[PDB]
RNA sequence: AUUGCUCUUCAACGAGGAAUUCCUAGUAAGCGCAAGUCAUCAGCUUGCGUUGAUUACGUCCCUGCCCUUUC
RNA sequence: GGAAGGGCACCACCAGGAGUGGAGCCUGCGGGACUCAACACGGGGAAACUCACCAGGUCCAGACACAAUAAGGAUUGUUGAUUUUGUGGGUGGUGGUGCAGUGAUGCCCGUUCUGGCGCGCGCUACACUGAC
């Protein structure tokens, strides 16, 4: 039967434009519970 | 003293799939595979490796051997009956999820790299090959019930139970049919997990069989019964 | 002549049994309306295949999309500051944090 | 009784593990892993492709964990590609993960012997041939001979004569490591087989012809 | 910088695990149109209209909550 | 506390339909055992235990025999036959370690720098009951 190799990651992680836009939102939570 | 058919060129034979039931072939389910992740990044729990983790999860580090399932799809995997693609493998996790292994998969060799393939597999629900044509692994809804073939056998593996000789056993049943093994990858634990979708359970030896061991020595029996090769 | 199954078209393959303004479709820089231009402006009835195409429609085909302008396309219908910003982000959360 | 070295009359299966990827290197000594020790080996010139222990672990799994092995009638031998051979005796527990084997096999290696409390693990002198039995076939695992039954292989062969089967544990590499031994090579499969599986396949036919059940 | 349009680029996704939430007639579900009228809301809130179902409409058996014995 | 008789409830039974959880977009709230005697057992980032580890740049690879060149000059960092050219040609050898300075000794087989997330909403798809 035909054979075919599993594709994976050694580590999985669950680019960095993603990544900046992922502190915006702890940044924009943040100040707005130290404004109220 | 006969013509040759038009076509002799051996072809490969068709890939089973759960949505195949017609054809007669050979399922094994790896039932209650210990296979657990847990952020530290996730790791597969070893008994091993982790220690301490699953002292504070609660659960007995002797039900947490996942190489156990690893050698039994190893020595499954590789049979010449799966070459042959007359044999579909399922997997039933100790926590109730159900995996199809699809028979053109192959799993690493080494544990450390098998380990990685079950973390990816249990957060991503599936995995895609490296050519990204199929989903080699894939989980699916329970009971294993509606995936099995319409005519199928189901037994267990059960040391108690009496001993059979497996090329007999396979000869005497139906072409039609499909058969069930349900395996108890657990390293120590009482034979009653199938008991609710098995209608016969039987032994193959009177001595205690390793779970590969007892994958490896039912498979020959069909390759022989079935005449494989 | 025999049906053209692939056919070869400004270095790229393109299936014959696809129609021709979603076969030429598939060469880079060429879309559903800019092939159904093309085709329209070769004088191809876009019912045919790829493969009924003969060696004189593929050569108008070729010379409408290397000379557009030249055939009247329409030239409307034709075709560090990341880091800095992370830093100042940085800065203004060490200041959050100084406050809290 | 568990059979030995010593004993040659009993009729018995032999395995013999040839090529077998075990090595201890220090930086303490640690067995040598395709996937532990990556940069090392790279280091040290030799491919990482051959220096994976884990299938002499898999194969000594299924073939200790064999029936056959249950019932008195298998010893296994492993010569490492370096030169050394090893006798396994049968009653032996071998453990079952992988990296307490490695841990295992770096004490055999050094100690040259495992006591716990007759050997368990001894490295003894080769040749190979004067630690058989004296009236023995010998046969290899090549997939370009022809496909025999292994059932019927045993039953036409004698009641006194046992069997030696060398595998080879080696990733890849020429069939030849046991053919200076050996006096014919046969094929176990149409398919290719593993060097596990091979074991197992061979294993339970034995276990058929001398009704080991 | 802002909001639109033209062309090109053309990804993941092939019905979704363990589990889980809601729902009985103009009801579920689909589709759009209008105003942002002191709170809330900005492809979000509210209102309006168009198409329009399956199943049940019975039971205390399981679960839960009550009523009566001015027993 | 028990018992009896009744009522009610898509937070109950029953029968189904919709979702959420898979993908894209948008968005609210919160931050010590041992199928495993021997080994492995309080560990976490490939590796790196205190001068290490990882990745790169220098230096080291002249035994000897013959022939030629060659003292009016082969080669050297100014020197003089040490090399150079061609043909043949052996060796793991400043090896280590265990035994009884010594031993036909058992066993195996380099140098200097440069860098290092959890809980929830909403919308759209996976087509032919469709797309244009
Ligand atoms: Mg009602």
């Amino acid at each position: 039967i035909p054979t075919h190799a599993p594709k994976y990651e050694e580590n999985f992680n669950p680019k960095m434009k993603a990544q900046l836009k992922k502190e915006r939102k702890f940044t924009m939570k943040e100040i707005r519970k130290d404004a109220k | 003293q006969k013509a040759l058919p038009a076509s002799l060129v051996p072809q490969a034979p068709p890939v089973l799939t759960s949505k195949d039931k017609i054809t007669k072939r050979m399922i094994v389910v790896l039932a209650m595979a210990s296979l657990e992740t847990h952020k530290i990044k996730y790791v597969l729990l070893n008994c091993d490796d982790h220690q301490g983790l699953l002292k504070k999860m609660g659960r007995d580090i002797s039900e947490a051997r996942p190489d156990i399932t690893h050698q039994c799809l190893l020595t499954l995997l590789d049979s010449p009956i799966n070459k042959a693609g007359k044999l579909q493998v399922y997997i039933q996790t100790s926590r109730g999820i159900l995996i199809e292994v699809n028979p053109t998969v192959r799993i690493p060799r080494t544990f450390k790299r098998f380990s990685g393939l079950m973390v990816q597999l249990l957060h991503k629900l599936s995995i895609r090959s490296v050519n990204s044509e199929e989903k080699l692994l894939k989980v699916i809804k329970n009971p294993i019930t509606d995936h099995l073939p319409t005519k199928c056998r189901k037994v267990t593996l059960s040391f108690d139970a009496p001993v059979i000789r497996v090329q007999d056993y396979i000869e005497k049943l139906d072409d039609d049919e499909s058969i069930c093994v349900f395996v108890g990858a657990m390293a120590r634990g009482k034979d009653n997990f199938a008991d609710e979708y098995v209608d016969e359970k039987v032994g193959l030896s009177n001595y205690p069989l390793s779970a590969s061991v007892a994958c490896s020595k039912f498979c020959h029996g069909a390759e022989d019964a079935w005449n494989i090769l | 002549g025999s049906f053209q199954h692939i056919l070869r078209l400004l270095n790229t393959n393109v299936d014959g049994n696809i129609k021709i303004v979603y076969a030429l479709t598939t060469i880079k820089g060429v879309g559903r309306r800019y092939s159904n231009l093309v085709c329209k402006k070769a004088d191809v009835d876009l019912h045919k295949r790829a493969g009924e195409l003969t060696q004189e429609e593929l050569e108008r085909i070729v010379q409408i999309m290397q000379n557009p302008t030249h055939y009247k396309i329409p030239a409307w219908f034709l075709n560090t500051l990341a880091n800095n910003v992370e830093s100042k982000l940085r800065d203004d959360l060490e200041r959050l944090k100084k406050i809290r």
